[PDB]
């Protein structure tokens, strides 16, 4: 969709992959805040929005 | 049994509390043992005494006790169907659907909506017997629930068939400071509202 | 295969419990709080359940 | 998509003739009303509704 | 979308099912704070 | 002085804190003393080959 048209998902009680999910994007930019992105690949999480 | 959504309207005729989009809806079904939560888009059909009709007052959700709760079986989209009578239900993005046990208890019923959707608390999951409420739902409704609308039951009790019904209250949340005093067995029998007093 | 904890009570062992990741001693005691909520904390927000 | 699109207005006007503007500013992670108007995009730049 | 069922196949609605009423039909006040 | 080819298109990539392939298996920035990344384009017509 387009910005304020946004998609939320909420991911709860499951496994993911985010490297599959990492290598099939290409990024130009990240802006973390109270976490890194190698954190977010290595935790665990009550939610995921 | 309850309506909420994000826009709300006056109807064709000019009675309030029409909903133009999804619209979120609790109808407690199967005589009192299923929750319906659907959230679908909402049209009022236009045939005689519903909605869309020019003679239309009020809407209202039932179910034929000797037909539906009689003891061979339990129907259990008979507020459903009555509901459709009134209502188109098209573009639904989800309908869940909840058991509920058959008891004349006391019970809590919260639903709250934040980032992460709609959450819906009750005191029957957790403490049955007491009056804490426990998530036992969320919902993925992003959208701002703006408004919300009792919607009237009434059973079709015939003279032989009449029946008392309790009333029920809603109390409003509020962003408020308490403190709270949890037993030994992790629930919470007592509170105090920091604003209320010295 | 590390999964279980009936006989090795009482040492200091790292932990991974449906995510909440930690250190500590582990005791069999009565059971206190909500068994539906799966953990108890303290006023403080650590884990001793 | 067809393009990228956003909203460049969002008000309500008040008034006797509708003869002042007020804008109408969203909170942090929430939608939009004007998002109603073309929620697949916007076809045109300038789509004044 | 999901599917809800079929449709309503009943023409009219049930005409007021309890008539509306909006009056002191209902001040059975049983205050519960 | 850590020096090599890299491509500007992928210098996110070599940020404190991402989660790629670079950092994981390529290079990895130390952070013991004081330092600093640049990214810089080198003109063609120079003795540097590419
Ligand atoms: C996580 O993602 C990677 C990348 O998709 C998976 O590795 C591939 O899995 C497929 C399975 O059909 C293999 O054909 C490929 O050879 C694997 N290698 C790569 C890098 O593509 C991996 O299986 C996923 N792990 C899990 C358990 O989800
Ligand atoms: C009672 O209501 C439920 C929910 O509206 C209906 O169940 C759905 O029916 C459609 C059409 O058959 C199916 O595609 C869905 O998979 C069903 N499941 C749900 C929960 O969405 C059910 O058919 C209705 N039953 C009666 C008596 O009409
Ligand atoms: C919501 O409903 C109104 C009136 O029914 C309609 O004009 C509007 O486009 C709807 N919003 C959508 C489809 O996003
Ligand atoms: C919604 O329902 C209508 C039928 O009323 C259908 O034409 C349309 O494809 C559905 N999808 C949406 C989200 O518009």
């Amino acid at each position: 969709p387009q910005v304020y048209n946004f998609n939320r998902l909420v991911f709860t009680n499951c496994n993911y992959n985010l490297t599959k999910l990492l290598s099939l994007f290409m990024v130009n930019e990240f802006s973390c805040d109270g976490i890194s992105p190698d954190a977010i690949a290595r935790g665990c999480y009550s939610s995921l929005t | 049994a309850f309506m909420l959504g994000s826009s709300v309207g006056n109807f064709s005729n000019g009675v309030s509390g029409r909903y133009f989009n999804h619209t979120l809806l609790l109808l407690p079904d199967g005589c009192g043992t299923r929750l319906w939560a659907l959230y679908c888009v909402i049209e009022p059909r236009n045939g005689s005494y519903c909605p869309g009709n020019s003679n239309y007052n009020t809407f209202a959700v039932f179910d034929t006790p000797h037909t539906d709760c009689t003891s061979a079986g339990y129907n259990t989209n008979a507020t459903l169907n009555s509901f459709k009578e009134y209502f188109d239900l098209q573009n639904c993005s989800f309908i869940y659907s909840f058991n509920i046990t058959e008891d004349e208890n006391a019970e809590w019923f919260g639903i709250t909506q934040n980032t992460q959707g709609v959450h819906l608390y009750s005191s029957r999951k957790g403490d049955l017997y007491g009056s804490n409420m426990f998530l036992f739902a969320t919902l993925p409704v992003y959208d701002g629930i703006k408004y919300y609308t009792v919607i009237p039951r009434s059973i079709r009790s015939k003279y032989s068939e009449r029946q008392a019904w309790a009333a029920f209250y809603i109390y409003s949340l509020h962003k408020l400071t308490y403190l709270l005093d949890f037993s030994v067995d992790g629930y919470i029998r007592r509170a105090v509202d920091c604003g209320h007093d010295d | 295969n590390s999964t279980t904890i009936t006989d090795k009570l009482g040492v200091c062992v790292e932990y991974n419990l449906y995510g909440v990741s930690g250190r500590g001693v582990f005791i069999n005691c009565t059971a206190v709080g909500v068994k539906q909520q799966r953990f108890v904390y303290d006023g403080f927000d650590n884990l001793i359940g | 998509p067809s393009s990228y699109s956003f909203i460049s207005k969002c008000s309500r006007l008040t008034g006797d003739n509708s003869h002042i503007e007020t804008p109408i500013v969203i909170n942090p992670g929430e939608y939009s009303i004007c998002k109603n108007f073309a929620p697949n995009g916007f076809s045109q730049d300038g789509d004044y509704f | 979308d999901v599917d809800s069922g079929p449709p309503s196949s009943a023409t009219s609605c049930k005409e007021a099912d309890m008539r509306n009423s909006s009056s002191e039909f209902f001040n059975k006040q049983w205050p519960m704070p | 002085v850590d020096y090599f080819a890299y491509p500007l298109s992928m210098k996110s990539y070599m940020q404190p804190g991402s989660a790629g392939v670079i950092s994981q298996y390529n290079y990895k920035q130390s952070f013991a003393n004081p330092t600093c990344r640049i990214f810089a384009t080198a003109p063609a017509n120079l003795t540097i080959t590419k």
